[PDB]
């Protein structure tokens, strides 16, 4: 339960997934 | 495929001879794409390939605004990596517009304070006419990125140009300090609540308040300046009665865990009945085990279902827990 609690994001993990992969 | 990863590695490379060969064989074209709808143009921009990028889209004749799978540009690529010359042509021989938005909602200032690049923020800011007051389709302004980030230079831009900022809430309830307090910020949170009179008792849709934020992520020297400086109680609870104990606990943060002990926070049950040593041992933190149990936990108390904390681990799989716990409680 409260460890699976994800912190809050500001963006879709699609999203992250995108700008993590420019570098 | 072969002129596809040909034309990417070109453009990352700023080999102009490549593209140039490509382009004389005909095998450019807008529909050369990657898996995730990004053209050369965009793997020029975020290599920061400025004079590949202006061959791509002058000669070329890629579309300077064209969008990859979440609705970036090249300009977003370029702000999001921090390649300011390509950023700044794009948006002004380029035919990007400075307020283009990706899929989410974010402009190249939201992406620019994300990571953390100050020289494109300001830029954005005082020459290109960017709006710090957008939000995203999840509440985010600029600023919260910039928090999150805990880039302190664009941080104090955005303040200055939008103040108004400084206690927005996203649609899930954070804050630019709830943020800074999540990603271990700490000379970004004394700024925010030092000097922007950002306040510490907002908390999230879910009763989470940064306090608890800095202990679910393990950020102890937040914790503990919040505590000791900014007035925030280490006693609160979320919806679910949780306090920041519990937090630390289930996620393994011995250091918060053994701050909050060592001044005095107390053990307590949740809504649910489960207590910080319940959290650990779930999870199969034996080291947050062995703190609780030191300093004093109820190893018989049990949580709403009648499971102690023994029993989850048992029931967890994690054996070195309960075994641990069930040895002390024999003491």
């Amino acid at each position: 339960r409260r460890r699976c609690q994800q912190p809050k994001m500001l963006s879709s993990p699609e999203d992250t997934m995108y700008y993590n992969q420019l570098n | 495929a072969m002129a596809l990863e040909q034309a990417l590695q070109a453009a990352r490379r700023g080999d102009l001879d490549v593209l140039r060969s490509l382009h004389a064989a005909g095998l450019l074209g807008p529909s050369l794409r990657d898996s995730l709808d990004a053209l050369p143009v965009h793997h020029a921009a975020r290599s920061g390939k400025l004079h590949c990028l202006r061959y791509l889209v002058e000669e070329v004749a890629l579309p300077a605004v064209s969008r990859a799978r979440n609705g970036a540009t090249p300009a977003h690529d370029a702000a999001a990596t921090g390649y300011l010359s390509c950023l700044q042509w794009l948006l002004t021989q380029g035919g990007c517009r400075v307020q283009e938005k990706d899929n989410s909602g974010a402009t190249v200032l939201h992406l620019a304070a994300r990571f953390g690049h100050p020289d494109v923020v300001k830029w954005l800011l005082y020459q290109g006419g960017a709006n710090s007051a957008i939000t995203t389709d999840t509440g985010a302004l600029p600023i919260h990125y910039a928090a999150a980030k805990g880039d302190l230079p664009s941080l104090k831009l955005l303040v200055g140009h939008y103040p108004e900022g400084v206690n927005a809430q996203t649609n899930n309830g954070a804050t630019p300090l709830y943020l800074a307090c999540q990603e271990g910020h700490l000379e970004v949170t004394k700024y925010l609540v030092q000097e922007c009179s950002a306040d510490p008792h907002l908390r999230a849709q879910d009763g989470m308040t940064p306090l608890h934020a800095a202990a679910q992520m393990g950020h102890n020297p937040v914790l503990v300046w919040l505590v000791s400086f900014a007035d925030v109680s280490f006693s609160e609870q979320d919806h679910d009665g949780a306090t920041a104990m519990h937090f630390a606990a289930s996620r393994g943060h011995t250091k918060v865990l053994s701050w909050l002990l060592l001044h005095g926070a107390e053990i307590s049950q949740d809504l649910w009945g489960g207590t910080p040593l319940h959290d650990a041992a779930e999870n199969g933190e034996l080291e947050c085990c062995q703190i609780l149990a030191v300093n004093g936990a109820g190893l018989d108390v049990r949580d709403h279902d009648g499971y102690t904390a023994a029993d989850l681990a048992e029931f967890n799989g994690h054996t070195h827990c309960s075994r641990y716990l069930r040895t002390v409680q024999t003491l």
